[PDB]
């Protein structure tokens, strides 16, 4: 049976929902954006924002809101899975220890009826009385909320009305009451009512309000001074509070549809709006006072307040400071000013936040011919369309290219003292010397100083008193503004060679064979203070600038020959703080010091590629366990830097990491470069800051940017983007755009704003036009936003916009692909079009066109005019397959630059989706399901091999290994199906078998090939998906020997990880579609495996029982080798 | 709403969740129930005539249990188009046939046979 | 993969000393073996028409000849490779198959007829189906059924040259139906084209081999019949 491997590589991006209140802290305001399964835990300073403890859960958040109930100092979270599984959260905090409580939860839900329409609905009551949940159309789920709910109970009181597209709650009125927007079947209105919870039953209501707006879509309750309800629609806005009423008709919102709103002031004074295109309204309320103490309102004034993201979240903070919160690209935290500018525009842009939200096609490639390939994925929507590229490590790239390998060391010489300015450098080879230059990317050689021009230098750094170290045979010096006779040269009293020596900017720490020497800098004197001996020979010296920015450290390091040394002085005095001698012949490069925020650790650089995980209290002298992580075969090098700021810290070795952070967590991150040996950080004229890397190849001056794992580069063209190809003969990508324009009265077409479309560097527009013989194109009144699409050919390196080919009127862009077809060297874009109309059913038109790019210019071979919509294409060894309206197409290339087609099917609903490995076609079916399709060559034409029945309405399918196939649903699952082994007839070898369940909780859009780590030449392939919320994972085949030790021990942890919300992770995981509950088997959840690196082992302990291990072997499993098949797994992601 | 078109109910729904939005339900359902095509005939060539009353499937689909006016229900492979087994169940004709879930029971109603 | 595109070649007479039962006794074989197109494509593109018009016309295989041209362009497109070779390969085609609907055949009208029921959606087959007689050769099929002589519908009783000519005359409707909406469209192109003249219309016209008859008597039919009121 099939097995198989899921883990997370990106996390979510896309926001849902952004709740504010006082979660962490009772005088604190706060920040809650849920993404996917995400509860993201900010808070807010003054400066923006800072996060403070992120929590997973099993379950789509869709519904949250905060309330504070009436016993509680600070407040409490509600959040309601998409699996109707409650939950009431608590925060609790004690020191460092940041821990959530559930404190009741209960699955509330029904065996029978349909679920919703609009999603689901919920509202608390401003008393904190009742919660309100719209679940199962026709019933209204009320929770009664008490302290006597350890778990929820549940009301179901009936709504007589049936279709309701919006409710909410009104304030303060010493009763808990209810709106509504019902559609009538002769009309629609909005009703009220009021719920008495010790009654279960629906009381007379205050308002009647028999009818109202057309397309009333939102109500917006306003507070307890002047309480009522808006009831804002598509074209204009009311107010009622049962007696008076009134009604504006503002010419602002005339071209967009209000989707999101806030309470700004407290006392409900000002509201915030938004649009389904990007604007910013603001809602302006004229408080009267009518007597001394009679509210009223007495007008309505809607601002236009400027161009923002697409809006889903909307959460007025402090100080003018609103953040914008975006599923379709780029969530992000703007500021309102007082006066205006040029467009009027109070906003005020500040940093942005990273989404990738919807991605409709990718495709793994690697720009560079590593092992490592990049991803290129299409993300956003209307006018946030935008390429995000995702890699791996980290991009050195800005690096320049100095041809000096194997060298030793590079150690600055200035003469400026209060810049860094005119800095030349030491070249420091082993018995030979130069003085170094750097004029920006290029270098210089000269002799400047005159005392190392003659012999070899180890290390040389910044004195802080203006003053630098020279070490030349044996002996230390000072150095005035550089001069050419010595300041202060303390000789040694042994007149040997220097073993290994180190400097630092106010002291100077030389080891000669096994005595170790310590210099006091004055100012133009060195003075003996301390000194100690070894008992083996230093193998190495490290010094690190721990405090005070000024080079007294209060540790120290030694390594010793063939001798593993972890002995600890106090440097300054040399006093002995921890003595530990692990013994070997493994040579360390003796300890890196750097506090990672948190702790400080001891960093040992073994020899042949080995690491310690060591962690040192700075007064006490207690070390933690020590960990074996492998780096390569070469002995390793650690060290600590400035890139800008921050102290970046990276690890010179095999395998170069950075080892300082990742989402603020001690996990490695690669970079950009082969092998790294050393590192010197040089003075560049074009560099800021950067440093140079002394490697066993040239010498790369660059700096390093914000550390991550996945860096994510955005190139922005401001429309929705379709799908992604990839040419390697030409260097260049190609995108399928969507613009929505309105038609204008005397012109054709007009657009709205100017995105990356019109501003191509060559245009052009479809010739041929072959629709012409259909009268279909009927004249339409007014411009009602038509979508114009048109092929996009993006630069390999610059990435700008090469060619634009507008299409035909209402022709989409649905497939594309690039290949070669045929004995035509030639490698083209092929692009399977269709006419579209609304007010129209499927449609019965279209045409498939293939282009080339000879010498950049895009060119329209042949066309080929197709009854039917061309949705799914795949080269299939020199033939293009297409999928044809429920009718499997394949076609040939003639060298009359035609088509021909070849072979037909007819025995589908709707064919969508189309995946080729070999000789095998898998055809995703729309409803019915996993279809595979043989292909004869001998015969030439198609044949059934097996065809499942079960009716799931498939989502996304690829081949796996042309045994087992993997298919997605609409309802957010797995399966694979596998092909049937037993042929013992011929009814029993036509139908496929559903081997292993999994419910992914996530849309899946894409598949492809191609992993993201390097080539190092386990499991076996990989499987790349691509998604709604930015979640992109990886799906693998295991061994079955593998799946027994790993299956085992989901059920280990699913006993001890207490998840949030106390949901069982075998109930969560389990397919449930409307009609099937069937629990999951087959696939392998690695996000719950990969979690047990951050359990502690005295919880460690209780997961290893008495197991099983395979090293035909058997063995009792152990903590050690259990954590190693983890990172077994965690070295692919 | 999510449009007329199906094609734009695709593009809608990659971008948008399950369906394409509000109003994409039914939408599916008027544009795939609303077309059939016949399959293949089954007769009942034992008397050169076919006299069948009352047809349901099984609890697991594979075979369809017809109801003659002899008294007897016959089944029939859904994929070969040969007779398994008939049965002597009841003496008038058959009305009402059907069987459970969980693939044990099975209820067969006579005319006027004296067991109905 | 025993040869038989190879195999059936030699089986029809190439100026030999052939009966006539087994040479239309192999083409009722090869009219089942031309239902593949892989089979079909080969058979052209290695001359097998021209060799399958080497029949002297008074001949008792004329039967299997129609049927072997008759599955020739039932499913596969194959009469799109016809046109591209010597000129007067249609122009057997056109002097061969008009003759065998005037040879008057008990079911040579029974299949030949049937050929042009597709065939019409080419030009040139239209183009020479007028520089010949056309419909007087086809008209003189109706004007000479005797089930629709009423001066001697008493004569014939026997049920043989009865359901013959009933089921006659009920192909030439058919060969009459896409008949006219094929040159419904083609003066809709004389339409189109000389009375637009840009305003609406591109002309580019490269007289192609291209089926162009709008395929649908429920919508489309139906509406090329309403736009021809707009004409002179």
């Amino acid at each position: 049976m099939s097995y198989n491997y899921v883990v997370t590589a990106q996390k979510p991006t896309a926001v849902n929902g952004c709740v504010t209140g006082h979660f962490t802290s009772a005088e604190d305001l706060n920040l809650l954006i849920a993404k996917n399964t995400r509860l993201e835990i900010y808070v807010v300073t003054a400066e923006g924002l800072r996060p403070v403890k992120e929590v997973g859960m099993y379950g789509k958040i869709a519904v949250m809101e905060l309330f504070r109930p009436k016993g509680e100092s600070k407040d409490l979270l509600f959040i309601l899975t998409a699996k109707y599984n409650a939950c009431i959260l608590e925060y609790k905090q004690s020191g460092e220890s940041i821990d959530i409580i559930t404190r009741a939860h209960g699955n509330v839900q029904d065996r029978i009826g349909r679920p919703s329409e609009t999603g689901i609905i919920g509202i608390i009551d401003p008393e904190c009385r009742m919660i309100g949940l719209r679940l199962y159309d026709g019933l209204f789920k009320v929770i009664p909320l008490d302290r006597d709910n350890k778990e929820l109970k549940a009301f179901n009181i009936r709504l007589e009305e049936l279709h309701v597209i919006d409710v909410k709650f009104l304030y303060g009125c010493q009763a808990p009451t209810i709106c509504f927007v019902y559609q009538d079947p002769q009309g629609r209105h909005v009703k009220t009512y009021e719920v008495s919870l010790r009654e279960k039953e629906f009381n007379k209501g205050p308002w009647k309000q028999e009818n109202v707006e057309a397309e009333a879509s939102m109500v917006i309750a306003v507070p307890e001074p002047f309480g009522g309800a808006i009831i804002i629609g598509q074209e204009s806005i009311t107010y009622h509070n049962g007696d008076k009423y009134l009604a504006i008709a503002p010419p602002i919102i005339k071209q967009s549809t209000i989707v999101c709103h806030n309470r700004v002031d407290p006392n409900g004074s000002r509201y915030l709006l938004g649009d389904m295109e990007g604007r910013l309204f603001m809602l302006l309320l004229e408080k009267e006072e009518q007597m001394d103490g009679t509210v009223t309102l007495k007008d309505l004034r809607v601002e236009l307040l400027g161009e923002t993201s697409i809006a889903e979240c909307l959460t007025y903070l402090d100080n003018g400071v609103v953040f914008v919160g975006s599923r379709l690209g780029d969530s992000q935290l703007v500021k309102l000013n007082v006066d205006s500018n040029e467009q009027g525009s109070y906003v005020v842009a500040m940093e942005t936040f990273t989404n990738l939200g919807p991605i409709v096609d990718m495709c793994v490639v690697d720009l560079e011919r590593q092992g490592q390939g990049q991803l290129v994925t299409c993300s956003g929507a209307f006018k946030e369309g935008s390429l995000r590229i995702i890699r791996n490590g980290i991009g050195i790239h800005e690096h320049a290219s100095i041809d000096l390998p194997g060298i030793k060391g590079l150690w600055p010489l200035r003469s400026d003292p209060n810049r860094e300015t005119d800095d030349t450098l030491v070249l420091s080879f082993v018995g030979q010397t130069r003085v170094l230059m750097l004029n920006g990317e290029e270098v210089e050689e000269t002799e400047l100083m005159g005392f190392v021009d003659d012999q070899q230098t180890f290390f040389c750094g910044n004195v802080a008193h203006q003053q630098l170290i020279q070490i030349t045979s044996a002996s230390v010096r000072l150095v005035s503004q550089e001069p050419k006779a010595l300041v202060s040269e303390w000789k040694e009293p042994q007149a040997k060679n220097i073993s290994v020596a180190s400097c630092n900017s106010s002291q100077v720490v030389v080891a000669v064979g096994r005595a170790l020497y310590y210099l006091q800098i004055h100012p133009q004197e060195l003075r003996q203070i301390s000194h100690t001996e070894m008992e083996h020979e230093v193998a190495c010296l490290d010094i690190t600038p721990l405090g005070d920015s000024n080079g007294l450290s209060p540790l120290c390091a030694i390594g010793l020959w063939t001798d593993i040394s972890a002995r600890i002085l106090k440097l300054p005095s040399f006093e002995l703080l921890h003595k530990e001698m692990l013994g070997g012949e493994i040579i360390p490069r003796s300890i890196l010091m750097t506090t990672f925020e948190s702790s400080h650790y001891l960093l040992c650089a073994l020899g042949d590629g080995a690491l310690f995980y060591f962690g040192l209290n700075i007064e006490t002298g207690l070390l933690s366990d020590r960990k074996k992580v492998t780096l390569g075969t070469q002995p390793t090098v650690l060290r600590t830097f400035r890139s800008l700021s921050t102290t970046n810290v990276f690890a010179c070795s095999d395998r170069p990491t950075v080892i300082y952070s990742s989402n603020h967590k001690l996990v490695f991150s690669n970079v950009n470069l082969k092998e790294v040996n050393y590192m010197c950080p040089l003075n560049s004229d074009g560099y800021p800051d950067s440093l140079a890397l002394a490697n066993n190849s040239t010498l790369t001056i660059g700096t390093i940017d914000e550390i991550q794992k996945l860096h994510i580069r955005t190139v922005p063209l401001y429309e929705s983007p379709r799908k992604i190809c990839y040419q390697e003969v030409s260097q260049c990508f190609g995108v399928l755009s969507s613009r929505i324009e309105v038609q204008d009265t005397s012109g054709g077409t007009t657009a709205l704003r100017p995105s990356a479309s019109t501003q191509a560097l060559s245009s052009s527009v479809s010739s041929s036009k072959l629709f012409s013989s259909s009268t279909a194109p009927h004249e339409t009144s007014f411009g009602e936003e038509v979508e114009v699409h048109n092929l996009l050919i993006i630069d390999q390196h610059t990435f700008e916009v090469l060619h634009a080919h507008q299409f035909l009127q209402n022709e989409y862009a649905l497939s594309l692909v690039s290949c070669k077809l045929g004995k035509d060297p030639n490698t083209y874009f092929i692009v399977g079009t269709a006419m579209v109309y609304p007010e129209e059913a499927e449609p019965k038109q279209g045409r498939i066109v293939v282009f080339q790019y000879s010498d950049g210019k895009l060119q329209t071979v042949a066309e080929k005019e197709v009854k039917g919509a061309v949705y799914s294409m795949v080269e299939f060894n020199g033939k293009l397959l297409a999928s044809i309206n429920s009718t499997v197409r394949l076609y040939e290339w003639t060298t009359e630059k035609e088509l021909r087609t070849e072979c037909n099917h007819y025995n589908n609903i709707m064919a969508l989706y189309l995946k080729t490995k070999g000789d095998f076609i898998l055809v995703g079916d729309l409803m019915r399901s996993v279809l595979l399709l043989a292909y004869k060559p001998m015969e030439g034409n198609f044949e059934e091999i097996a065809r499942d029945f079960n009716p799931n309405w498939m989502s996304a399918v690829e081949i796996l290994d042309d045994d087992n196939f993997l298919g997605a649903e609409n309802a957010f699952n797995l399966f694979v199906c596998q092909k049937d082994s037993a042929a013992t007839t011929d009814e029993e070898r036509q139908h496929l078998q559903e081997v292993g369940l999994f419910h992914l909780g996530e849309f899946v859009n894409v598949f492809c090939h191609g992993s993201l780590v390097m080539q190092n030449l386990p499991t076996q392939g990989s499987v790349l998906f691509g998604t709604v919320n930015g979640m992109i994972g990886l799906v693998t085949s295991l061994s079955e020997s593998w799946y027994n030790l790993l299956l085992d021990m989901q059920n280990r942890l699913n006993k001890v990880i207490k998840s949030v919300g106390k949901i069982e992770h075998s109930f969560w995981r389990s397919f449930h579609t409307e009609r099937k509950t069937e629990p999951a088997t087959g696939f392998i959840d690695g996000d719950l495996i990969e979690s047990f690196l951050d359990i502690s082992r005295p919880k460690m302990q209780e997961v290893v029982a008495n197991l099983q291990y395979d090293d035909g072997m058997k063995r009792e499993a152990t903590a050690d080798d259990l954590i190693k098949v983890v990172e077994e797994l965690t070295r692919i992601h | 709403q999510a449009p007329i078109n199906f094609t734009s109910r695709l593009n809608r729904r990659a971008s948008f969740p399950k369906y394409g939005g509000v109003d994409g339900g039914c939408f599916d359902r008027h544009l795939i129930f609303s077309r059939f095509r016949p399959i293949s005939v089954f007769r009942e060539a034992n008397e050169d005539e076919s006299g069948f009353t009352c047809c349901a499937f099984s609890a697991r689909e594979r075979f369809l249990m017809l109801g003659t006016c002899t008294g007897q229900l016959k089944l029939y492979n859904v994929f070969s188009g040969q007779e398994e087994a008939s049965y002597n169940c009841h003496n008038s004709a058959i009305t009402h046939l059907e069987p459970s879930r969980d693939g044990s029971l099975l209820l067969t109603s006579a005319t006027w046979s004296q067991p109905l | 993969q025993l040869g038989s595109r190879e195999l059936m070649m030699f089986y029809i007479d190439l100026k030999q000393t052939n009966d006539v039962l087994l040479t239309f006794e192999a083409l009722k074989h090869l009219a089942s073996l031309l239902l593949h197109n892989k089979f079909a494509t080969e058979f052209v593109a290695h001359g097998g028409v021209q060799k399958l018009l080497e029949i002297p016309r008074p001949s008792m295989a004329a039967t299997g000849v129609s049927m072997c041209l008759y599955y020739l362009s039932y499913n596969q497109d194959a009469m799109e490779r016809v046109c591209m070779h010597p000129h007067n390969v249609l122009s057997d085609v056109v002097n061969y198959t008009l003759w065998l609907m005037e040879c008057s055949h008990a079911s040579g009208c029974c299949h030949a007829t049937m050929f042009f029921s597709i065939c019409f959606s080419f030009r040139a087959v239209l183009e020479l189906f007028d520089r010949y007689d056309g419909l007087r050769r086809l008209v003189n099929l109706i004007s000479t059924l005797e089930i629709l002589n009423l001066e001697d519908q008493g004569a014939l009783l026997s049920d043989d040259e009865i359901f013959a000519s009933r089921q006659t005359g009920k192909h030439t409707c058919m060969a009459l139906r896409k008949y006219f909406e094929a040159h419904l469209a083609i003066k809709l192109e004389q339409v189109k084209q000389s009375l637009q003249r840009t305003e609406g219309g591109i002309l580019v016209h490269p007289q192609p081999p291209y089926k162009a008859c709008s395929y649908t008597h429920e919508q489309i039919v139906e509406m090329m019949e309403f736009l021809i009121e707009y004409g002179p």
